[PDB]
């Protein structure tokens, strides 16, 4: 029987200045052979704590660890904006070494309205028979937003996809793309292309638009 | 001679207690006056990792040197062709516990020259017999050994 | 100064093998053991095994014993992982990671190699301008219709980093990925400053500089 590490909670939403407490429980005792890593978005894991409680060189005071046997505790005393990451425990008491499933730490901040931009399709793309129209919501909080496409004032559905960036490590905001895909033939049947954005930070919906030739 | 068990420590008390290696007298840096109390070990029969490329692993107190030199002899006697190996001696990289005896040249992490983990329990027992004040089978990869201060 | 540099992303059919590399620098290669770690959505982080370049000894996780072969070339400070008889369960980020002779945990990690196990053909992206327009202007590049992941986007060959957002790819109904990269800049800079998105899709050998102008 390989050793199973159960990590809780799976997710934490926390405001800057507040405490983070993460728990790792082993299926059997692993003495103090318990390591905590931080994985920031798009990066490789980074070692913070080893032998359950020893900080690695250069790791700030706000990061601590405790425990011996099965039950281990990782704490950020006063979480900072740049601490957003997945945190993982690893045991190497038993062979093979085994990892927890991770705890995603996401930052809560004040409301911030998006800045909104619309981009028409390039003549280059149109030559090739497809029109992609893009709407950008920049630097906003929280993540929840309603992005609606109108084409000659007709509410679109089924012809758009959205992507959202990982939380910014400095300002704790998100950005969002909405892409409307049409055939060149359909694009050329209509004049007015509008992106309508509804968000807690806006007192009423913001529309950005353009008119095709 | 009986090998120490994984995570076993001898004597059976905390490292910084009177019956073991006794209390932390504070960090020694390359600047310090107390730096001069640290002397380099050039025993041709001890392998020093010196991954730092500074010779820091060689620097330690007089008592640390003496126990280390004794253990060098008993390792060569235990396994033909094998030598004592130091991975850490005096440390300036902050690569240890917050008030490590490594920071004042009173501890060594050790292995055999062949890095055969199956020898490490017996290596720890040899460190006890060689007269280290505290010996701790700290990881799969090394034995931590420390000594009392000169004063 | 310690760095582990891994090889690029791989597309491979099921039942084929793939061999990926990890080159160490800023330390003496035989001084430390090298571990391989898999990261998948389904199973989070899993230890594959370790190779000790000083002795050439290997230890495999029994869950990977029939899958994985580890080797080293000391002269080139490079470790190799060969994965055989692949299925889609093998799609993952593979990392190499160094220990520091304190125990089987890791102070330095490679950037990771994305391995996609699939029967689908590679396809490089088309790159289209998102044209701008005091205050702030946004502009960008649409990187459409590629397979597999990943793609990299830089601006002005890495000279422009402030205000860049490169969105996560979305899988289209076609089974091809698409993403945008945007940046906000001073509206005053639009007459004067050249803005170029540098797009690289390594599995198709597709590299594109796209100049974005009003
Ligand atoms: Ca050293
Ligand atoms: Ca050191
Ligand atoms: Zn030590």
């Amino acid at each position: 029987g390989d050793i199973v590490m159960t990590q809780t909670p799976k997710f934490l939403l926390v405001s800057a200045g507040d405490k983070v407490t993460i728990t790792c429980k082993a299926s059997q005792s692993v003495s103090n052979d318990l390591t905590w890593y931080q994985q920031k978005p798009g990066q490789s894991p980074k070692l913070l704590i080893y032998y359950a409680s020893n900080r690695y060189a250069g790791v700030p005071d706000r990061f601590t660890g405790s425990g011996y046997g099965t039950d281990f505790t990782f704490t950020i005393s006063t979480v900072q904006a740049e601490d957003l990451a997945v945190y993982f425990c690893q045991q190497d008491y038993g062979s093979p070494p085994t990892f927890g499933g991770g705890t995603k730490v996401e930052i809560k901040r004040t409301v911030a309205a998006p800045s909104v931009f619309i981009f028409p399709p390039s003549d280059e793309q149109l030559k090739s028979g497809t029109a992609s129209v893009v709407c950008l919501l920049n630097n906003f909080y929280p993540r929840e937003a309603k992005v609606q496409w109108k084409v000659d004032n007709a509410l679109q559905s089924g012809n758009s996809q959205e992507s959202v960036t990982e939380q910014d490590s400095k300002d704790s905001t998100y950005s969002l793309s909405s892409t409307l895909t049409l055939s060149k033939a359909d694009y050329e049947k209509h004049k007015v292309y509008a992106c309508e954005v509804t968000h807690q930070g806006l007192s009423s919906p913001v529309t950005k638009s353009f008119n095709r030739g | 001679l009986t090998p120490l068990a994984y995570k076993q420590f001898i004597p059976n008390v905390a490292e910084k207690t009177l019956g073991a290696s006794g209390r932390y007298e504070g960090k020694i840096s390359r600047n310090s006056e107390r730096f001069k109390e640290l002397t380099p070990n050039y025993n041709p029969d001890i392998i020093f990792k010196d991954e730092e490329n500074t010779g820091a692993d060689r620097l330690m107190t007089q008592r640390c040197k003496d126990k280390l030199n004794a253990l060098a002899i008993s390792v060569m006697n235990q396994w033909p062709g094998v030598k004592l190996r130091v991975t850490e001696g005096w440390d300036e990289d902050g690569h240890h516990s917050e008030e490590s005896l490594h920071y004042e040249g009173r501890a060594v992490d050790i292995t055999t020259s062949d890095r055969d983990r199956s020898k490490y329990g017996m290596l720890a027992r040899l460190a006890v017999e060689a007269g280290f004040d505290w010996v701790y089978y700290e990881s799969k990869a090394h034995i931590h050994c420390s000594v009392k201060a000169e004063n | 100064q310690v760095q582990l540099q891994q090889s690029g992303p791989e597309l491979v059919r099921p039942g084929v093998s793939v061999k990926i590399s990890c080159k160490g620098s800023g330390y003496t290669f035989i001084d430390e053991a090298l571990h391989w770690v898999k990261q998948s959505h389904a199973e989070s982080l899993e230890w594959i095994g370790v190779i000790r370049p000083y002795s050439g000894e290997t230890n495999y996780n029994q869950k990977f014993k029939d899958k994985a072969t580890m080797t080293v070339d000391i002269s080139s400070s490079t470790a190799y992982l060969e994965l055989a008889r692949l299925t889609s369960e093998d799609s993952a980020i593979y990392y190499c990671a160094r220990d520091w002779e304190r125990g089987d945990f890791f102070d330095y990690w490679g950037q990771g190699t994305l391995v996609t196990v699939s029967s689908a053909s590679t396809k490089g992206p088309s790159v289209f301008p998102l044209a701008p327009s005091g205050g702030t202007a946004a502009l960008g590049c649409l990187v459409k219709d590629y397979f597999p992941e990943p793609v990299t986007v830089s601006w002005n060959s890495g000279a422009l980093t402030s205000g860049v957002h490169t969105f996560p790819a979305v899988l289209q109904s076609s089974g091809l990925y698409s993403l945008s990269s945007v940046v906000t800049v001073p509206s005053s800079s639009l007459g004067t400053q050249t803005y170029i998105c540098n797009v690289n899709h390594k599995p198709s050998n597709t590299k594109v500089d796209k100049k974005v102008e009003p």
